[PDB]
């Protein structure tokens, strides 16, 4: 019984996953550089202005 | 070495006004490139260079 719940609970949990995956993207990651996730996530302790320009070209 | 162009934009074009104030110094190199050809041409002009250049050969 224990096992059909939580099986159920997947089934159920299956629509959300791909419902909150398929929302807005927000400009998401994996098409900015990396300067720019970099700094997102903060401290990136090495700035270079060519990677930059390069990246802030490709938003 | 090429004159090489300016980076793609993706449709935005190249306000020259715009980074002509953000770099102002440039109105200042530009007049002053403008009086030293401005003085350097009055030196060519009396010296008769191309004068004596095209009176020769």
């Amino acid at each position: 019984l224990s096992k059909e719940i939580y099986d159920n609970e997947s089934e159920l949990r299956a629509s959300q996953s791909q419902q909150i995956m398929e929302l807005v993207g927000d400009i998401p990651k994996y098409s900015l550089g990396s300067e720019l996730r970099n700094r997102v996530e903060g401290e990136p302790q090495s700035t270079s202005i060519e990677r930059l320009i390069e990246d802030v070209l490709k938003l | 070495m090429l004159n090489d162009p300016i980076k793609s934009t993706a449709d935005v074009r190249l306000d020259k006004e715009e980074v002509l104030s953000l770099l102002p110094s440039l109105k200042e190199y530009t007049k002053k490139s403008k009086e030293l050809k401005e003085t350097m041409g009055q030196m060519i002009s009396d010296s008769h260079e191309e004068e004596i250049k095209e009176v020769f050969v």
